[PDB]
């Protein structure tokens, strides 16, 4: 048994409790849970995880002789829990035995094999440029309104491998749009959603992601693929750098602890792929960055981009100018690369980057038409109709096949006949063709993992016959020349 | 009772015997050699309480009596309170009650809304339309047009609407919250309107709990009596400035920007209660202050979060004379999406801030350069950019005094119409003149034969 | 052939000056780092 | 009760004892000088001291008077220069005055207040059409050095000739008998209360001089009758307490300055109001000012004051340097009262003249850059109007002149005369309605209206001398 | 206007016009140059460099470092050398006439020699 | 040092990342109650940096060659982390898309690459 001697901010100071664990679960008298951070010399400095209104100096405090652990399973599938894993949404409680710690050690080196498994997100600027795989660690980091929640659930929805999407520091209207979002498309049933809102204290925060983190692991060891989506990391070092300030933890760059980095770095490593003889499963990180006035040199953002294994960076700029989804190219990467690719996007996307690359630096040539050579001229109506392809609207994620012969069309220059604005209503009518009636091709890709040399000669058929049919919005139309 | 050790501003330290300690957040009074409400903050040690004063601390002596009321502080609650006006403690400035603590509605509770609130203003209906019971914001920066704005939404919306409303003035004018009051009773909107006051006079106590007092009475009309509810707070930010200078004097060590640790928290536990439940829905409509124009800004970038349409006023527009000056790109809503607003809408919004995006993108070059080296299609949406600047600009009605013509309303089909034609490029010919300041599409045909 | 010299000295200066402007952003940068965390120190220092 | 000093140093002082003295209490030291009593600890009393500290030493003797800061106030002050606690530095004999006020007092209340709504005639016509000032309203003036800040105020308390109030706040002394000697060759000294804080004095002096120079105010504000005050300037009454407060050991935040350094300013200008009919009817318009840096309006000091005055006069170097005096930036200022500040005459006429100006602004970066006929009229009128803006130093102008100047140009009567000679035809013009068209003036000054009559009487009046031109 | 004259103050306030306009058009002169502006500030930006160098003066102190020995310019000299620059007396007149020189004479002696 | 000293052989030392040492440099010196420098670096970032870069070197015996990978926060060279860096270095080897997209192996930039010794 302890007395709190000073209580205020979220944060209590115990006396007593003379052989207590670092970071052990700690009750006060009124039924609120505790975590005692600093066991200093003379007392016990605690955060509170929950209300501290009725938590006064001289009341008591118990040891439960436990270090953070939260229940896990099947369960969770298709409900809403906080940190704790205690029900929000109100559809019961949830039955599950099995438990697992909060802080756990990830995969050693040789308990880890080399990722080569692609986790398709259904968006072709990400699955054909900036691939991710089966335990791969891809931030998704740009301004607020950059669409970075958009291409997480979008991910979810094309899974119909487990989900978990961390809300951190999030107003509650958005986590039940969320919801909704995954209800309507379907997606909920193999979907966790950890929730710690804006409303929580900062301790629910710090512990979101580790929470979801955990969950996931519970299907990792068991030779199962997850997903988990931290939204967002931003806040949560936000909320870890008020406990550490309140604690009188000294600051450094931007006022955040010595420990910031470290914070990020042992969650985001406890997403891997496990070896053969740990089963293989594996658990993908989708973690969000919110940069300011796109400061992607900023102190938190540059200590993310240095864990995780590539970056999409989202603009502003691209996404009111129409780019949507707003991936910046050139700064974007991934660091698995054609390792997490089906060989049928290996191929096309191959030298789609290097096409686009030749793009940016002509572009400005474009202005002034009929003024350059052949070459150049053919490079930039071919690059202007490959940024239309890139472009996608929201939740509508796309299978791999459909993706595959939407690169084919742009880069072998099927469209180069079609005018730029009638590109996309084109790739929409030409997939809804395929889908009937050549069934055969797209099946033929999902089966092979490859373009044959009939499905080309196939494919080159179809796009003939159908731009004869076309009707183009804008002006005449034209096939061929 | 108890007894005063120390004072420092604001910020008092009271001793109590032994075991009967006050709770926290609970008011405590002390006489002046007036009455001053202490609350309850941190609990230091040895029976000592450091506690926040609601009002100006000049006067005060050590070993001052000070009573406990063993309870937070309590403002009154129902349809007494319309057309009255109180204060942060919620007595009565013009000559049952509930705590102002509270904690939010659960997750259960919360219903998304996707529902349109027709402004009448053609920039905002079209880029950025409100949400009936959502969280509506006016981000500018120092002497922009914020307040302006929110009198603005009060005159054209209020008057139509058969619910309640509640102002709360944290830290803001007093010869406004004058002009607020006779421009209410004018328009005999008073009983049917309830006013809390803590203006910047007062301490930073006031300006802290200020917002929770007009909340509370929003919360019941919500909760108990079964009305939508308007909420109208100008301005949010000085709560959250309040927050950093009680947090400094406390002996919190200051977080980025000299801004309190637990800004986030605070924020979220004030902003999470302004929701519309299933039962019953609340329409808030804030006003948020941008330091140094800086959207970076702790203050201003945390808020962001919280609200489902945002209204960001910048200087650059101010400048040109564009009212409102409505950034069109930086300026967003939730509910823009083809779902709600149906197909058209959105290709026309989307196509308007295509057409802005490119302008913007080349003012870099037709500084130095000019409009010459463009090209014949970038020359024309220049042109086209230009008025569309121009057409977004439009007369308010609270805005007599200072342009001097009338405000004028324009309907959601005039909007789209208008924007419609505008980018097909149906008014090519007319001036540039034409669009400034305008309404409806009559009024432009009708200025251009003048000129 | 007179506007070949005329743009080609144009982006010259234009080199010129970025590399101008990309050292005075990077001098603001770390001076704004330097400046906010003094002031943040000096606050946690005055009090222990 | 008495104390003894334990600690000095850098005009501060810890006391032991007085136990039970007041919070902001005056206290007197035993060669005579004052203190104030800000901090009161467990086993101490922190005190500023209000004056010179070179004799106040440990175990000297200190006492208390049982007041909060007051300061003496009457007609008596009126053309008397005066430092902050209420002595005469100019030496012309002592200030007979009984009644007495407090520093720190409470701001009308909403109720106790009624909306600006008479105008307040600086004589500038910049101001006076663009940005106009009410009784009662604040209006900061807002510029780097050397941009003419002190001026406009100066022309502004000339236009007077209700009660002046000029608060210097750390300013060198040669300025302020400067200032003083401007009020006299004008004759607008006697109606005219100086209150200096200079830089010698101690950060104290400077942190009060603008409440002191505010109490002055409040007396003439509350008895109904009408009160211009001006803060010159509150830069370095910010730069005072951030002194006093980083002294005392209080923790800083953003520019080095305390958590209240925006909560210092709003208590001083809130002050400044027009009263309600119940309570006289009395005003108290404020003229603070702000010492811009490269002209960054985005710093902390700057932007903390332009959120609690009613609008802002923004002064450029670039502007001034280039001909235009005063330079007041039209897109940036504004004035958030409004047309209510201003007779009809004046607001029918200059309506849209903040606009139109705005416009033209964006027009001539633009033009830089064949144009139509449309746009060419605008320059044209734009670039003749910016001409009328232009006044020299200490000339105000009366009310009645400077609506027949602007309607004059608005209307669009120099477009035909070069933009070089709008200068002189305005002098010649205004010396001519003066010897024989003064009925118009008179009507104007009445009436506070442009009549029909008078409309087609300036026409006329106009062609004429334009013959004659 | 009221110590140094009207006509001095005239001439200050002209002479900063100038330079005013020239500081405002070194972004654009950085890039494109003199060619793209127009006739009228082609001739002030001219008058404007000219004006600088001539502000430029040999200092007694400095013979050590310059070479030639100082000058000293009366107040009337002064008030009348840029009256002359600014109504455009001078625009035959090289760039480097104006460079350290004191009185008119030095500048038209200097004038010949190049 | 071991390979180097007692067994007299040229051994190779690969760093990666030599930038993340003078990171936790900071990491440890803020927690620790040291007040930050520029940039919010440690104090002693050069200090730390030269014991550690000094000891590899040269000696009479044999040598030890360190093909060092080395972070640039912001693309920012002036930067004190690798500002302080580049005072220790010799060569650098800078491998560009462009001439791997072409087939160039290795694809060393020929112009942009540089060593110290070539005089
Ligand atoms: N690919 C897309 N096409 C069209 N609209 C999109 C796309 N992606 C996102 N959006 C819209 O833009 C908005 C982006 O906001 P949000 O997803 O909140 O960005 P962030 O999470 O980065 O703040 C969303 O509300 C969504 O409706
Ligand atoms: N309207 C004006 N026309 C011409 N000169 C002016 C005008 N206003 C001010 N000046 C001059 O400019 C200088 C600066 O004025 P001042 O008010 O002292 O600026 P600041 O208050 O910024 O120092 C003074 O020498 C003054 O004579
Ligand atoms: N829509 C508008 N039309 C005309 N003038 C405006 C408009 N909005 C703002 N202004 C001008 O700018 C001032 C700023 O208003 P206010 O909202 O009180 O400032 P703040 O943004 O600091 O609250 C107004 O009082 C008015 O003079
Ligand atoms: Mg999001
Ligand atoms: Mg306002
Ligand atoms: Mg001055």
């Amino acid at each position: 048994i302890g007395t709190v001697i000073d209580a205020g901010d979220g944060i209590a100071h115990v006396e007593g409790l003379p052989s207590v664990m670092t970071q052990e679960l700690l009750e006060f008298p009124g039924g609120v849970l505790g975590v005692a951070l600093n066991l200093d010399e003379h007392s016990v400095g605690a955060v509170i995880l929950g209300e501290f209104e009725k938590i006064e100096e001289g009341q008591q405090v118990k040891r439960t002789g436990e270090v953070l652990s939260v229940p896990v399973g099947d369960a969770f599938l298709g409900r809403v829990v906080n940190p704790l894993g205690q029900p929000i949404d109100g559809q019961g409680d949830i039955a599950a035995e099995t438990r697992r710690a909060l802080e756990l050690q990830a995969p050693s080196v040789v308990q880890r094999q080399s990722v080569s498994e692609p986790l398709q997100t259904g968006i072709k600027a990400i699955d054909a440029m900036t691939p991710i795989g089966r335990g791969q660690r891809q931030l998704i980091i740009g301004d607020r309104k950059t669409g970075k929640t958009a291409v997480c659930v979008d991910t979810i929805l094309n899974q119909r491998v487990r989900c978990v999407y961390v809300a951190i520091g999030q107003k509650g209207t958005t986590i039940a749009s969320v919801k909704r979002a995954l209800e309507e498309g379907g997606a909920m049933e193999y979907t966790t959603i950890v929730a710690a809102p804006a409303s929580d204290a900062a301790g629910f925060k710090w512990l979101a992601p580790y929470t979801g983190s955990a969950i996931g692991q519970h299907w990792m060891y068991n030779g199962k693929h997850v997903l988990i989506v931290f939204d967002d990391l931003s806040k949560q070092a936000d909320a870890y750098r008020a406990i550490s300030l309140l604690l009188r933890r000294p600051p450094g760059r931007e006022a955040f602890p010595g420990d910031v980095f470290y914070l990020h770095s042992r969650l985001l490593e406890r997403c891997a792929k496990l070896s053969d003889e740990l089963g293989g499963g594996s658990m993908t990180g989708l973690p969000i960055i919110e940069t300011k006035a796109n400061d992607i040199s900023a102190f938190i953002p540059t200590n993310v981009i240095s864990i995780t294994d590539g970056q999409c960076f989202l603009e502003s700029d691209l996404f009111n100018q129409g780019v949507r989804p707003a991936i910046n190219v050139g700064v974007s990467v991934s660091r698995v690369g054609g390792a997490a690719q089906i060989k049928a996007m290996k191929e096309v996307a191959g030298s789609l980057r290097l096409d686009l690359s030749q793009y940016r630096e002509l572009e400005a040539f474009a202005a002034f038409a009929s003024d350059l050579d052949a070459a150049s001229k053919a490079q930039l109506d071919r690059g202007a109709r490959l940024v239309e392809l890139l472009k996608q609207p929201q939740y509508s994620p796309l299978a791999v096949e459909e993706q595959v012969v939407a690169i084919f069309l742009g880069t072998q220059g099927h469209l180069d006949s079609v005018p730029v604005e009638d590109v996309q209503r084109f790739e929409s009518e030409l997939l809804e063709h395929v889908k009937a009636s050549h069934s055969d091709i797209f099946d033929g890709i999902r089966e092979t993992k490859k373009l044959s040399e009939e499905a080309e000669e196939k494919l080159v058929s179809v796009i003939n016959e159908f731009k004869k049919g076309f009707x183009x919005x804008x002006x005449x139309x034209x096939x061929x020349x | 009772a108890g007894r005063v050790v120390r004072i420092t501003g604001p910020v008092v330290d009271v001793e109590f015997p032994r075991g009967s300690v006050p709770e926290l957040f609970n008011a405590l009074h002390a006489e002046i050699t007036k009455t001053l409400t202490l609350e309850v903050a941190q609990h230091l040690g040895d029976s000592l309480v450091r506690c926040i004063s609601m009002q100006p601390t000049d006067g005060l002596v050590r070993g001052v009596e000070v009573t406990d009321t063993g309870a937070s502080i309590s403002v009154p609650v129902g349809d007494g309170v319309k057309g009255h006006v109180f204060n942060a403690l919620g007595d009565c400035l013009d000559d049952e009650h509930w705590s102002i603590h509270r904690k939010p509605p659960a997750f259960s509770d919360l219903e998304p809304r996707t529902e349109m609130l027709e402004t009448g203003l053609k920039v905002v209906d079209l880029l950025t339309p409100y949400v009936r019971g959502g969280k509506i914001a006016l981000f500018g920066g120092a002497g922009v047009g914020k307040t302006v704005l929110i009198q603005e939404m009060i005159n054209r919306i209020a008057r139509n609407f058969g619910g309640t409303s509640v102002f709360a003035g944290v830290g803001e004018r007093t010869r406004e919250g004058n002009d607020l009051w006779v421009e209410l009773a004018d328009a005999n909107v008073l009983k049917d309107t309830a006013l809390v006051f803590g203006q910047m006079d007062e301490p930073p106590g006031t300006r802290m709990r200020v917002a929770l007092s007009a909340l509370t009475m929003a919360e019941f009309f919500r909760d108990e009596q079964g009305q939508d509810v308007l909420l109208f707070i100008d301005n949010i930010f000085r709560f959250t400035q309040a927050g950093s200078e009680v947090s400094t004097l406390l002996g919190r060590m200051p977080s980025a920007v000299g801004y309190q640790p637990t800004l986030a928290d605070e924020m979220g536990e004030l902003q999470e209660r302004i929701t519309s439940t299933r039962g019953r829905s609340i329409t808030s409509m804030q006003a948020v202050y941008v330091p140094a124009d800086d959207y970076t800004d702790p203050a201003p970038a945390t808020t962001f979060a919280h609200l489902d349409a945002t209204t960001e006023l910048s200087r650059a527009v101010f400048s040109k004379g564009i009212f409102p000056a409505v950034d069109p790109l930086a300026s967003s809503s939730t509910i823009l999406d083809p779902a709600i607003v149906g197909d058209e809408h959105y290709r026309v919004a989307q196509e308007v801030i295509r057409i802005l995006q490119r302008y913007k993108d080349l003012q870099d070059i037709i500084a130095i350069l000019g409009i010459d080296e463009l090209s014949e299609e970038d020359k024309q949406l220049v042109n086209r950019a230009r008025r569309i600047e121009r057409f977004l600009s439009q007369n308010m009605m609270a805005a007599e005094q200072f342009t001097g013509q009338p405000g004028s309303t324009v309907p959601l089909k005039e909007t789209i119409e208008a924007f419609d034609k505008l980018t097909k490029g149906e008014f090519d010919h007319l001036p540039e003149q034409a669009f400034f300041l305008i309404g409806g599409l009559d009024d432009l045909a009708k200025k251009a034969e003048s000129l | 052939a007179s506007r070949r010299r005329a743009m080609k000295s144009a982006t010259d200066n234009a080199d010129d000056l970025i590399k101008a402007l990309t050292l005075a952003a990077n001098r603001e940068r770390q001076a704004q780092i330097t400046q906010e965390i003094s002031e943040i120190v000096g606050g946690a220092n005055a009090l222990a």
